[PDB]
């Protein structure tokens, strides 16, 4: 916006955060499941 | 200082009984006095083993703490502590970089060090078997009277009294023996009970029957002897001295690891010198200069890489603990794939140690039996009834027995009360027509004659079991030309005929043949008794001639031997097929010697010794060309007088070696031998006198149920089930582990490159710092730990059986190949994908490449709160900074990204990943693992604090893979193009 | 010769020499890409940079301007850096209606002109005379520091309202057009003075948004010199000048996050 465009100056660490811990969790998983086959 | 210990003894069997007593101070009849005992146990000391002077744990944990890794992580951790008191001085840094980074590495150096023990381990306790060999108690005779006495207080000069049951607690001149029989095994590797008695029976005192020795053990009768040696200065405490004397020296894998960190250790010291002086002249402080170093030093050492060799050893070791192979000492695990010749002993190594029936004559034919343990072989006969009645003698005429609870294990390997030859009997009859019990219930003994020394033969009286006649069987065994002297008629087919010159001489063909073949052959022969003359209640006199003795009827005959295990042939040839020379090593005649290794593939088809040349030539051998004979079997007593030289010569010259009747010294000295033409050595064994062989060996392989004590201490390795297919999966697990930690060192080594060029770079460039030197460290012992482990689970590339063995001073671990690879090509290209993802960040934050140059000087002046980007924007000290450690971050991330692709192109040094395929189930969790730390340390709240980690935006974790892709389709080209010409440019180039 | 042959010596040579400039050749056009992926007037990301920091002329050694009034060369180093930047606000530098303005003698609103585009020429700044900063060799007694407001691009600094209690509670409030600065220590051991656009204690609102270098070259950005004539002497005095809005913050670990640190002390 004009005066208005405080979005500029703003990112949103905190979903980026909880997106990237999701991920290398699910990453995690997804690797012992491929190990465990078989031990 | 061994050296005289590597020499045959000196003795005096050859005195008479008398004059040993002049030489001793000693009575034949009262023995010593309490007072004389005494005064010579103060003077010669106890009759005790001393263990050598061994190296404490202490002392051998540090010395791990000073090689090469070490040093420079020590001289960075200290410089570390240097540049934070220079600090705390000059200008108050409340921080705690420097501080927490010098102890932060000087951990890595003590935790690393634990890793380097483990590797360097040393089980050894050679002396304290050899003291267990010691009893507790010895008999004397002592002022006319016998009395029990601590065998340490044994000296020269005692009487000594030794029965059945009991061991020898000394050498001892034997002077009185009833009956007396002893296990020489200790000295032969041979179990079979030897006669001692009085009189001298060979010049060499090894052999002769009127001297004892301790370390062995008294079987039966019951001797009488002067104690001639003690302690140390017995036969076999000098060959525990041997034993547990000589010097372990570096293993083949240990050698490998200490070259390559002289390599990496002197690229450390070039750049890191090369570039502390190329900051001065720029105009650096010392305070900077200093700070400069410690990076190049963490950037240069792959802190990581000693603790990944060590995984992938143990990985390796746990794999063969899973097949019944134990292995003792870590680096042995490569050794076997590294040798080239194995020195192997017989008896109970490649055979069984059970004498064993092998072939059978009736019927004028030989017959083959099967000899291997789990009878892997077939029938030979079953129809005839000639080999019912031979049977029926092999059963009857023989006083053996199973021990009692035995039903349980296999008839082969359960224990008999007997001697050798009847055992094997028993073993035989019992396996092809069911229970020998049985038939000994059928038909009852009413009168027998064992076996003696003057008639050659033993005879026995049945009640025949058929009850149309339930008259008297005579059967008898012995020597076969004796039994041939007593038979008229020979039951041939069933129906028996007169023993015509015909038969006879087949006879003594079959006869020749099956002696020939290293086999004990023995004559069996019955007679069914007329019943006329001899009512059912007929009184047989055992004592004098009740019965006739002649004109007895010839059944068979029987020949047997300590026979190969089932596996130990083929295991021969496939050792030999991947180039192995295979030598033979006993204690046992050389007969015997030479027969098993025709047998086992030792000696192949058609080699001849000159020994054979001649007599087949009909011509002596001294004029027959040596060199015509590739074959060759030494006696121990010749082995004797030549020098090692004329060692080295047989040993170069012949293709096909037997060492007979070798003792224990004479083991040590054909290893040495080995060794000293460059060859990495194996020995396998069983026995004690096994033991300094294998301390020698490059590694020494025990067998694990037949082995002693002694041999087990003594090796490195153990076959917990002595299955000798064990030692062709040793050599094969071997040569995997080495190629797979090239690979291994490969991918460590790659990642070095992407961490020294950004600091090289700051330097040159004025820029802000790349990478910083916690992210280093989050690399070497994060991320890149598990997929450099996974790579020990790589399959065989080719038939690596097929190949012969490395050349340990041409075929390095590291070479100028694999530099080359990880430093100069893979590397650089991972530097790269670095800087990008570092320029990539800068650029979209408002600070474009071209005014990067020249900005550190600004950039790290904490005063100036306002530094100007590209874009005409002003950032204070900390929010630039923050722009900084996620560079980084992201330049971390971008190594773990090109590192993908590494981990894939380190997997083959050959093969293309569509042919080796994936696998590799622990290499595809390293990458899902590693990828999942690396998300985690830039995600997780906090480590912003702890290690600098910033979080990366989505499309920061693209910037790698252009790169990441390169590096898969370069090597893949590459190792196309060695594949497609085996020529050379491309293979000796960078064929690591 | 160490490793190989002159032969092989030399194919070693041509192959790095080939890779390397290859190499060198794709690092440089994926650089292009990235170049080519950006803007010539305005950064890609801004998310950083977004509370602006405060800055001020004398060089602080370490947060700290310490001196003796009573030593000519105690005080020079910090003339220095003082010069340095009023040196800019230079009146002969500001020459002409190209590319300057004049704009309200008294703090005003914003002034947009158009979009950040090259579509008009070099965006027109508003002129400021050094002769607003009353007072302030400069301050050889008592110091006369001049505040900084750090430039962001199409940054609008919004002054706080008077809706609910303020610091400085409604003193001279000009709350439609003026970010107010105002230092402190307690510890009042001092005497706070501040000169400025329109004799205001802020940053005139007609000076922005910043349309960037490339978009406005010589544009001068808006000053506020305070003078602390305090009638204390040889003792450090920590005085925090700090900056109101609402798009203003502050960090405990950025303590130049819309905010001052200074380490007075008159040691005379
Ligand atoms: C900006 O203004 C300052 C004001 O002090 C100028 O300093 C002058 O320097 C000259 C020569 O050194 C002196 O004779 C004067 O006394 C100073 N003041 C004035 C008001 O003229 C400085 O030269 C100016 N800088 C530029 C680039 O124009
Ligand atoms: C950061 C940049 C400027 C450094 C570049 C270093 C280059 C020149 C280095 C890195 C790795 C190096 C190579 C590594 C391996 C070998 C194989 C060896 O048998 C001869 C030297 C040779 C061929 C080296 C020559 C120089 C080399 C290519
Ligand atoms: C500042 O200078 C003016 C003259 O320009 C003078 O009248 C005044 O006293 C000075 N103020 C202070 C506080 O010293
Ligand atoms: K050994
Ligand atoms: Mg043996
Ligand atoms: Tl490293
Ligand atoms: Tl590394």
């Amino acid at each position: 916006e004009g005066p208005d465009n405080d979005e500029r100056f703003t990112y949103d660490y905190y979903r980026l955060r909880v997106v990237g811990l999701i991920v290398a969790a699910v990453l995690c998983v997804i690797g012992i499941i491929i190990l465990l086959a078989g031990k | 200082l061994d050296e005289l210990k590597k020499e045959v003894s000196m003795d005096d069997h050859k005195l008479s009984l008398d004059e040993l007593h002049n030489k001793y101070g000693t009575d034949l009849t009262r023995g010593l006095t309490n007072a004389r005992a005494k005064e010579i146990l103060a003077r010669d000391g106890p009759n005790s083993l001393t263990p050598p002077p061994t190296t404490p744990e202490w002392i051998k944990f540090c010395r791990q703490l000073f090689g090469g890794f070490s040093i420079l992580l020590w001289i960075g951790a200290i410089l570390c502590f240097l540049a934070y008191g220079i600090q705390a001085a000059t200008e108050d840094e409340p921080a705690n970089d420097n501080l927490y980074l010098g102890v932060v590495l000087s951990t890595v150096v003590i935790v690393t060090g634990c890793f380097s023990y483990y590797q360097e381990a040393k089980s050894s306790r050679i002396m304290d078997s050899f003291k267990n060999m010691v009893p507790q108690q010895a008999l004397v005779i002592r002022d006319g009277e016998k009395s029990t006495i601590n065998a340490e207080f044994v000296v020269a000069g005692d009487l000594v009294e030794v029965k059945g049951g009991d061991r020898i607690p000394a050498d001892l001149r034997i002077i009185s023996a009833h009956g007396c029989k002893v296990d020489n095994s200790s000295l032969t590797g041979e179990s079979e009970p030897q006669t001692r008695s009085p009189e001298f029976s060979s010049e060499n005192p090894l052999e002769t029957r009127n001297i004892a020795f301790f370390s062995t053990n008294c079987v039966e009768g019951t001797a009488r002897g002067v104690v001639v040696y003690t302690g140390d200065r017995t036969v076999m405490g000098r060959i525990a001295t041997l034993a547990s004397g000589l010097e372990v020296g570096r293993t083949p894998i240990a050698i490998e690891i200490e070259h390559f960190i002289h390599i990496i250790t002197g690229v450390a010291v070039f750049l890191g010198v090369s570039f502390f002086i190329l900051s001065l002249i720029l105009g650096y402080s010392w305070l900077e200069a200093v700070i400069f170093l410690i990076g190049i030093i963490v950037a240069n050492v792959p802190e990581g890489l000693l603790a990944t060799v060590t995984v992938c050893l143990t990985l390796t070791a746990k794999r063969m603990a899973r097949k019944n192979c134990l292995v003792k000492n870590l680096e042995a695990v490569e050794t076997l794939g590294s040798t080239s010749t194995i020195c192997s002993d017989k008896t109970g190594t490649l055979t069984q140690n059970r004498m064993t029936v092998a072939h059978m004559w009736f019927d004028n034919q030989i017959h083959e039996a099967d000899t291997t343990e789990n009878q892997s072989g077939a029938a030979f006969d079953k129809t005839s009834a000639t080999w019912s009645a031979l049977s029926r003698i092999a059963a009857l005429c023989n006083r053996a027995v199973f021990q009692a609870g035995q039903d349980n294990v296999p008839i082969l390997k359960r224990s008999v009360a007997g001697d050798a030859s009847e055992s094997a009997l028993l073993k035989c009859i019992e396996l092809c027509c069911g229970s020998v019990q049985g038939m000994r219930d059928r038909n009852p003994k009413i009168v027998e004659i064992p076996f003696n020394s003057t008639n050659k033969y033993q005879l026995s009286i049945h009640e025949n079991e058929k009850s149309s006649e339930s008259r008297y069987l005579l059967v008898m065994k012995g020597a076969p030309e004796r039994i041939l002297d007593r038979c008229s008629t020979i039951l041939l087919n069933g129906a028996e005929e007169p023993l015509k010159e015909d038969m006879k001489e087949a006879f003594q063909n079959a006869y020749l043949e099956l002696g020939g073949l290293g086999e004990r052959v023995l004559g069996f022969c019955h007679f069914a008794l007329p019943e006329d003359k001899y009512n059912e209640g007929y009184p047989f006199d055992a004592d004098e001639p009740n019965f006739p003795t002649t004109d007895l009827c010839f059944v068979g005959l029987m020949a047997m031997i300590d026979p190969p295990r089932a596996a130990v042939p083929d295991a021969v040839g496939k050792c030999r097929s991947a180039g192995i020379k295979v030598i033979m090593v006993t204690g046992d005649h050389p007969i015997t010697a030479k027969a098993i290794a025709k047998g086992v593939g030792i000696i192949s088809e058609g080699n001849e010794t000159i020994e054979d040349i001649a007599a087949r030539l009909n011509i002596p051998i001294g004029q027959v060309n040596p060199r015509d004979a590739k074959a060759c079997v030494v006696h121990g007593s010749d082995l004797k007088d030549l020098s090692t030289e004329v060692l080295d010569d047989i040993l170069h010259y012949h293709t096909e070696i037997v060492f007979a009747r070798t003792s224990p010294q004479q083991k040590l000295i054909i290893v040495e031998g080995c060794q000293r033409q460059g060859a990495i050595v194996a020995v396998t064994g069983d026995g004690v006198n096994d033991s300094p062989a294998l301390k020698k060996a490059d590694i020494g392989v025990a067998m694990g149920i037949s082995g002693s004590d002694v041999s087990k201490q003594a090796a490195d390795m153990i076959l917990l089930d002595d299955n000798f297919a064990s030692i062709v999966t040793g050599v094969e697990e071997g040569r995997l582990i080495f190629d797979n930690l090239k690979k291994s060192i490969a991918y460590t080594l790659t990642s070095n490159i992407p961490e020294i060029t950004p600091f090289l770079v700051f330097i040159i460039g004025n820029v802000p710092l790349p990478l910083g030197t916690v992210t280093i460290l989050c690399i070497d012992l994060g991320t890149d730990m598990v997929p450099a482990i996974s790579l020990a689970y790589e399959q065989a590339e080719s038939d690596i059986m097929k190949r012969q063995p490395r050349n340990p001073k041409t075929d390095k671990l590291v070479n100028e190949r694999l530099i080359s690879m990880a430093y100069g090509q893979i590397g650089m290209i991972q530097a790269l994908g670095g800087f990008f993802s570092y320029f990539v960040i800068l650029a979209e934050n408002g600070f474009l490449p071209m005014d990067l140059i020249g900005k550190r000087v600004r950039w790290d002046d904490r005063w100036i709160s306002d530094v100007e980007d590209s874009f005409g924007q002003q950032w204070t000290y900390e929010q630039r900074k923050i722009v900084e450690f996620t560079c980084h971050t992201s330049f971390f991330i971008s190594i773990v990204v090109v590192q993908w692709a590494d981990l894939i192109i380190c997997k083959t040094r050959r093969n293309s990943i569509f042919q080796q395929g994936m696998k590799n189930k622990i290499l595809i969790f390293g990458l899902f693992e590693e990828t999942a730390l690396a998300a985690f340390l830039s995600y997780c709240p906090g480590t912003d604090v702890a290690l600098r980690m910033y979080p990366l935006k989505p499309s920061w974790w693209f910037c790698a893979f252009p790169y990441s892709l390169i590096i898969f389709l370069y090597d893949e080209m590459r190792r196309f193009i060695i594949r497609r010409s085996p020529g050379g440019w491309v293979e000796q180039e960078t064929y690591y | 010769f160490l490793g190989r042959t002159g032969s092989s010596w030399f194919k070693i040579f041509l192959f790095y020499l080939i890779f390397y400039g290859c190499l060198a050749g794709i690092f440089i056009g994926t650089i292009q890409v990235l170049l080519l992926t950006l803007s010539d007037f305005e950064p890609k990301y801004q998310d950083r940079v977004a509370p602006p920091g405060l800055s001020h002329a004398p060089y602080a050694i370490k947060t700290e301007i310490s001196f003796s009034i009573s030593n000519p060369k105690s005080y020079e180093s910090f003339v220095k850096s003082m010069h340095k930047l009023m040196d800019l606000y230079n009146e002969s530098s500001q020459a002409g209606n190209s590319p300057f303005e004049d704009c309200s003698d008294t703090p005003a609103d914003y002034i947009k002109r158009g979009d950040l585009d090259d579509s008009q020429g070099q965006k027109k700044a508003c002129r400021f005379s050094r002769m607003w900063l009353k007072n302030c060799g400069y301050a050889e007694g008592k110091p006369c520091v001049v505040a900084k407001l750090n430039r962001i691009i199409g940054f609008y600094p919004k002054p706080l309202k008077n809706t609910t209690d303020l610091p400085e509670e409604l003193q001279a409030n000009y709350n439609q057009y003026v970010l107010p600065l105002r230092c402190a220590a307690r510890e009042k051991i001092g005497s706070i003075e501040y000169f400025g656009l329109g004799g205001y204690a802020g940053f005139p609102l007609q000076y922005y948004p910043y349309y960037g270098k490339r978009l406005q070259k010589k544009y001068l950005q808006p000053l506020l010199a305070i003078q602390f004539t305090n009638l204390t002497q040889n003792m450090e005095l920590r005085i925090e000048c700090k900056v109101y809005g609402e798009n203003i913050d502050y960090s405990e670990k950025d303590r130049f996050r819309g905010r001052f640190e200074v380490k007075i002390e008159v040691k005379s």
